[PDB]
């Protein structure tokens, strides 16, 4: 649970750096009384638990306050995109069913007419208490809005050292963004947020120099610094990409600059989440997914398929997904009984997969 | 194709202890913790079933 875990580094080390976004620094003290006192103002303005607030701004510093809130309030995080259009907007608050949306001055334009806003720029105390199978999180691919439980957002963060720095472009509505922010605070760590546009060797040798050991890059950035230099690279203990998987290639040249690093690509959506590490395949390098203590290639008549043949893959596990609000025929078609386990779900990924023969699990 | 796409497929819905659906092909052998509730039948049925009952998608142990 990453509150439970945000709360521990927040007694330990109050006054440790949580998020560097721009001028903006804040510690985990001053990231938890923001937090807090934001949380006070959606009761107040009338969150309990179980509703979903909608979340709306520009700089991530403010995107962790109004999380944090969200969650202290007991309630679940709508992460809308000011880019977004408002029919967009307008949908997603309605899908959704979120009575208030939260906004920053910048983006307060973007709040749908009939729609209740606090805007945090501009005490009382509660004690809720949640269970795991309470939803943090509504995102949204017309879109649809995938319903996360706490239990599955914390599969994913369950390592890294307090003082630990994890560079990462601006979380995003896209899944993998949005997830990363927690990673480093439940550890202690702390955020380093990248000035807008491609990161570049050069500030990827600052940032390691700054103390960053971990980054988070979009493909292209990644390809971008493979090609220029992929001893840039070096100092770093993982290097995770998302988006598109990147070109193989590319992940040779930097493995050849950095024997050390590892590297893995976020390939899973919101639904079902999965981390895939690099390694070098027995044939060359491939993506390789953890089995897990799970995950099943199964072939069109859902019955396992053999060795060396590919199937699609389909994932079970804690991290699925509740399904999709609203659309409860599409949830049961894509979130099919597991044969394996009694009373239990796989989803289709949709993604081929094969085994190898050492057992490690391969994309394709 | 998928089983679970394929429209010329006869099918079942299923329903677990927590009350989630899931469509299931009709020659597949029924999972352990699942039931059967609506008989084989086309996808469009099966799925029209489920967005008549299956109405609250919260799992049931969480009231």
């Amino acid at each position: 649970m990453v509150l439970e875990l945000f709360a521990r580094h927040v007694d330990r080390t109050p006054d440790a750096v949580a998020v560097v976004d721009g001028d903006r620094v804040l510690t985990y003290r001053q990231l938890d009384e923001l937090a807090g006192r934001l949380s006070g103002r959606l009761i107040s303005r009338g969150v309990r638990r179980g509703d979903r607030v909608a979340v709306m701004m520009d700089r991530s510093a403010d995107l962790l306050v109004a999380l944090l809130a969200v969650w202290k309030a007991g309630a679940a995080y709508v992460p809308v995109d000011a880019a977004y259009p408002a029919r967009r907007v307008a949908f997603m608050v309605a899908d959704s069913g979120a009575s208030l949306m939260v906004c920053s001055v910048a983006t307060r334009d973007g709040v749908p007419e009939g729609i209740e806003s606090i805007v945090v720029d501009a005490c009382d105390a509660s004690a809720v208490t949640v269970r795991p199978g309470d939803l943090a999180y509504v995102m949204y691919t017309t879109p649809k809005g995938v319903a996360v439980p706490h239990r599955s957002l914390a599969e994913l963060v369950g390592a890294m050292e307090p003082g630990e720095a994890v560079l990462m472009h601006a979380p995003y509505a896209f899944d993998a963004s949005m997830f990363e922010i927690w990673v480093p605070l439940v550890w202690g760590a702390r955020v380093v947020i990248a000035g807008p546009g491609p990161v570049d060797a050069r500030r990827l040798r600052e940032a390691v120099a700054a103390g960053v050991t971990r980054a988070y890059l979009t493909a292209g950035s990644f390809r971008a610094v493979a090609e220029e230099s992929p001893e840039s690279f070096a100092g770093l203990r993982e290097v995770q990409t998302g988006g598109d998987l990147v070109p193989a290639h590319a992940v040779e040249r930097v493995r050849e600059a950095c024997p050390r690093a590892r590297i893995r690509h976020l390939y899973g959506p919101t639904e079902a989440t999965v981390w895939a590490t690099w390694h070098l395949l027995e044939p060359v390098m491939g993506p390789v997914l953890p089995i897990g203590r799970r995950a099943h290639v199964l072939d069109e008549s859902l019955r396992p398929v053999g060795p060396g043949v590919v199937g699609e893959l389909y994932l079970s596990g804690a991290g699925l997904a509740d399904g999709y609000l609203n659309r409860a025929g599409l949830t049961a078609e894509r979130f099919v009984a597991d044969p394996s386990a009694p009373g239990k779900r796989m989803y289709r990924t949709g993604d081929l997969a094969q085994w190898t023969a050492d057992g490690e699990l391969l994309f394709a | 194709t998928n089983p679970f796409d394929n429209e010329d497929g006869s099918f079942l819905v299923l329903v677990n202890g927590e009350g989630q659906h899931s469509l299931w092909p009709a020659f597949a052998e029924v999972p352990d913790g699942w039931t059967g509730v609506h008989g084989p039948a086309s996808r469009q049925d099966c799925l029209g079933y489920v967005e008549q009952n299956w109405t609250d998608l919260r799992p049931k142990s969480l009231i």
